[PDB]
């Protein structure tokens, strides 16, 4: 399944459900009377997250679901100073 | 509700054995320990499925021990298999039951 | 010249004229001998040039073949696929079994054995009216083709033409003096195959011809199996015959109305009324003669309601379908005595469509009938198990409590059917080994769903005493997959597979409740399959041992705290902290690892190969072979 | 659903 | 095995394929998750053009370079053909 994210740049940035469902607010943002179930969109809008940092938390989010488990090498993720405090705010905001 | 339950069952009990003899006795509680098992799986929590019926088992059978023992000698004398078997699943759920029947059916 | 050989069994085959010449020029009388005749393997079918440019209905090849190479047309081979590996059959019978006139004429002209016995006693004439053309059929007959010849099975050339809709060569067969009255192996006739295939025309020439209905080998008149196939048309043109006294008619038109109250391409609430309606009114028109049914006492599984004896009974139900379908089902099973194969089918649909829109207690009961008369029929049902295991795992999945007694009996079920299948691949050969082996694996993987929904809901004490002397009785019954996964070894592999359904959602595996519940009910936790790997070599060996770690960790400490040998060396001398791919699931169970001198003494006599037989313990022996 | 997957 | 950014205008999808596969089924999955018929979709790499019959092992999508940590992004455009459309994000300096 699949479920869009909308910055306030108005990207939608689609992801697969189960890797957009770590993060909480997520979560807690299809749940209740935000569930819609009709499976055609299922999008929630971020009015005060930036794209640049969306693109950072989907991506976090394939590589938490990818490296859930593999507790091998665990390579770091690569984050910019430029994106660093953003990425935070939005990391805090989506309780991911 | 087991207060409430264990007094309803006791007057059920009381009011069973003043027109039934100890064939329809046990018909009657069979029936009711069935019923009572649906109408409290129904209405009450998983948990509570058994107090209910333990409840139930004590006020109409455990507490009548003596009217289903003494009975028991013509029940099992005669080959009564409906109303042994009956009287078998009866007194398997109280504490002091099965053993005087056994008493009963080796002798 | 294995070479030559297959050349011209490839230009046979394709057809070429110019090739097959070409290869067979210039050879003696030897050669051409070994050119035509010799047997070549290709696509799992083992034929000789001729035979396989007949199959292909190659007219030029084979007049080409026999006017002047005079090849023997008695060659064998095996043709087709899809159930049929029939050995022997020349090229007369695969000409017949495509559709080829001209080779036939052909062969025929040429001198081939017309009835000619393949492997199954097959005549020709029995692939020609199989086919469906007439003029090779026609050919055959008037070239003295015996139609009485028949199989082992005794199928004649009438009923293998009645089974597809071809009217003209089981009417030229009819015009033939066939025999109407010819017996199957399960007693069963033209009649009963013309019947299922819902083809009136073909019924009606039977019953012209005085077909002589006869009940098969079950116990029923062809007009019930025509009354069992949801043929309106079929049903309604045998009380012409005037042979069916009224019992048989009115109990016929009673299964028609049973089959239009439960099909999945012929289900329709309004013609099943009136067709019941008629069968009422030609039942309780007379009075006098009034044919009384014999309702039986009523199942718990068929609802609450016993048949449906007055007429405003059925009328007031009209407007309910449930109600029509039970009395359906009550009267098909009565009719059929419940015993037949084609009684719990609908059945199982029926529950399928009630369960579909959300109800569930009466699809239950319906699906437990079900299971109860195909357990009495000696009819596995592996897929009626796991369909219903979806069920639950659905039902949970949408927060819904599932009923415990229902998976007591399911699971009493489920073991029976284990130990069925136990036994019959103890009695089946190689024949079909691998399908009943693959229905065992179904089986065992129901049985490990539903002990997993089991563990997902909440019960009475009672209630899971008796569900866990269930699994109890199958522990006991000792079950083994086809790679030695005792139950155990399915319960904490994560390679057992999940079905596709709602079944992924709850019953993920390796399960701690599951694997818990089963040491509890005296699994052999030191169980070794046929790889050599224990309980705890296979879980050691998860994937996934940080996302889910409880259900690792539990699992590992029910293991070690029950039964389980931490050091026990499998068939290739690993130890499970050898076989652990995992340093959590590795040093987790270094955490369980009681160290004692008698596993390092086993060690130590196991390395460097002491003869320790009977100079130890028994137990020590078997001791020493764990390490 | 139950019905498609019967066969 | 392979993480690609499906890049549109302004609509991006995080797919999830193997090591060596076709573009066919990704273009059948964009299908899917937009509705819209594969026509009018053709998959770039860098200002490159690629059609429905190679695969991801030798378009230069190796697994040490489409790392999910910073998967590599292809391009997409829609015809009622259109050239690149990609829209970088924003870049806010500290």
């Amino acid at each position: 399944m699949y479920v869009k994210l909308i910055s306030s740049d108005g990207h939608e940035f689609i992801v697969k459900r189960e890797h957009a469902l770590t993060s909480g607010t997520i979560k807690a943002m299809l749940s209740g009377p935000g569930q819609f179930a009709e499976n055609e969109t299922n999008e929630v809008n971020f009015r005060e997250i930036p794209s640049h940092v969306l693109s950072k938390v989907c991506m976090y989010f394939t590589y938490k679901v990818r490296y859930t488990n593999s507790s091998t090498e665990i390579p770091e993720f690569p984050i910019a100073p430029e994106i660093a405090l953003e990425l935070l705010m939005a990391a805090n905001f989506l309780d991911c | 509700f087991l207060t409430e339950t264990g007094e309803y069952y006791k007057q059920e009990a009381s009011n069973l054995l003043q027109e039934s003899n100890c064939s329809q006795y046990m018909e009657k509680v069979l029936g009711r320990l069935k019923d009572e098992e649906i109408r409290c799986r129904k209405y009450l929590h998983p948990s509570s499925y058994t107090k209910v019926i333990h409840e139930c088992q004590q006020r109409m059978v455990a507490d009548h021990l003596q009217f289903l023992h003494a009975e028991c000698h013509n029940i099992i004398r005669q080959e009564k298999k409906n109303d042994m078997a009956n009287m078998y699943v009866l007194l398997r759920a109280v504490s002091t039951g099965l053993p005087h029947m056994i008493q009963e059916l080796q002798n | 010249m294995e070479g030559l050989a297959g050349y011209v069994y490839k230009a046979a085959s394709e057809g070429k004229v110019l090739t097959l010449a070409a290869l067979l020029l210039n050879r003696s009388e030897s050669d051409i001998r070994y050119l035509l005749g010799y047997v070549s393997q290709q696509g799992g079918q083992r034929s000789t040039p001729l035979i396989i440019a007949a199959r292909n209905g190659h007219a030029k090849v084979v007049r080409l073949l026999l006017e002047h190479y005079r090849v023997q047309t008695q060659q064998t081979g095996t043709v087709r696929f899809d159930g049929y590996v029939i050995d022997g059959a020349t090229a007369l019978w695969c000409a017949a079994g495509a559709g080829h006139f001209e080779v036939v004429k052909l062969l025929v002209s040429h001198g081939a054995n017309v009835n000619h016995t393949t492997v199954t006693n097959s005549t020709p004439l029995r692939a020609a009216c199989f086919d469906g053309r007439l003029d090779i059929v026609k050919y055959l007959v008037e070239n003295n083709a015996n139609i009485s010849i028949a199989n082992k099975y005794d199928n004649t050339c009438l009923m293998i033409a009645a089974y597809k809709g071809h009217t003209d060569v089981v009417r030229y067969l009819l015009e033939q003096r066939a025999d109407p009255n010819a017996k199957a192996h399960c007693g069963a006739t033209a009649l009963h195959f013309a019947a299922e295939a819902g083809h009136i025309d073909i019924v009606k020439e039977l019953i012209k011809w005085r077909a002589a209905i006869v009940v098969n080998g079950h116990g029923m008149t062809p007009l019930k199996v025509a009354a069992e196939s949801c043929k309106a048309d079929v049903v309604e043109l045998l009380l012409s015959h005037a042979d069916c006294d009224r019992r048989s008619r009115i109990e016929a038109l009673e299964l028609l109305g049973a089959s239009f109250a439960n099909d999945r391409e012929n289900y329709d609430i309004i013609k099943t009324y009136h067709y019941l309606y008629l069968a009422m009114l030609e039942r309780f028109q007379d009075g006098d003669n009034i044919l009384e049914k014999e309702v039986l006492p009523p199942i718990h599984a068929y609802g609450n309601r016993t048949e449906c004896r007055n007429p405003q009974e059925l009328e007031s139900i009209r407007q309910d379908r449930d109600a029509l379908h039970m009395e359906g089902l009550i009267v098909r099973e009565r009719i059929l005595g419940a015993d037949n194969i084609d009684v719990s089918h609908p059945i199982i649909y029926r529950g399928a469509v009630y369960a579909d829109n959300m109800e569930f207690e009466q699809c239950i009961k319906l699906w437990l009938h079900a299971l109860h008369l195909r357990q009495k029929g000696n009819r596995n049902t592996h897929k009626d198990l796991l369909r219903f295991a979806q069920v639950f795992s659905q039902m949970i999945h949408l927060n819904e409590t599932v009923k415990a007694p229902d998976i007591e009996c399911v699971l009493r079920c489920s073991v029976l059917e284990i130990e069925q299948s136990m036994n019959r691949v103890k009695n089946i050969s190689d024949a079909d080994v691998h399908n009943a082996m693959d229905n065992y694996e179904c089986n065992l993987y129901t049985f490990l769903y539903l002990v997993c929904i089991s563990t997902k809901t909440q019960c009475s004490e009672e209630d899971q005493c008796k569900i866990n002397k269930q699994i109890y009785n199958l522990i006991h019954l000792d079950p083994r997959t086809r790679e030695g996964f005792t139950l155990l070894h399915l319960a904490v592999n994560s390679n057992t597979p999940v079905d596709d359904f709602h079944t992924n959602d709850v019953c993920s595996f390796p399960n701690a409740l599951v694997t818990k519940l089963l040491l509890d009910c005296g699994a052999e936790v030191n169980a070794v399959d046929n790889e050599g790997n224990s309980a705890l070599h296979i879980i050691v060996q998860y994937n996934r041992p940080i996302s889910d770690f409880l259900t690792l960790h539990s699992i590992i400490i029910s293991l070690v705290e029950a039964g389980a040998h931490t050091d026990m060396t499998n068939k290739q001398n690993k130890t499970p902290l050898d076989k652990s791919t995992t340093g959590v699931s590795e040093i987790l169970l270094k955490t369980q690892m009681k160290m004692s001198l008698k596993c390092l003494a086993a060690r130590a006599v196991r390395a460097n190969d002491i003869n320790y037989q009977d100079q130890i313990p028994r137990t020590l022996e078997e001791f020493v072979g764990f390490h | 659903k139950h019905s498609l997957d019967l066969l | 095995d392979v993480f690609l950014m499906i890049r549109r205008h302004k609509t991006t999808i995080f797919t999830d394929a193997k090591e060596s596969s076709t573009v066919f089924e990704l273009k059948r999955i964009v299908e899917g998750i937009l509705k819209r018929p594969p026509d009018e979709q053709r998959l770039y790499k860098d200002d490159q053009l690629l059609d429905d019959g190679k695969t991801l092992g030798e378009c230069g999508f190796t697994s040490q370079t489409a790392r999910p940590q910073a998967p590599a992004t292809v391009g997409l455009a829609f015809r009622a053909f259109e050239a690149l459309c990609i829209e970088p994000f924003s870049s806010p300096p500290e």
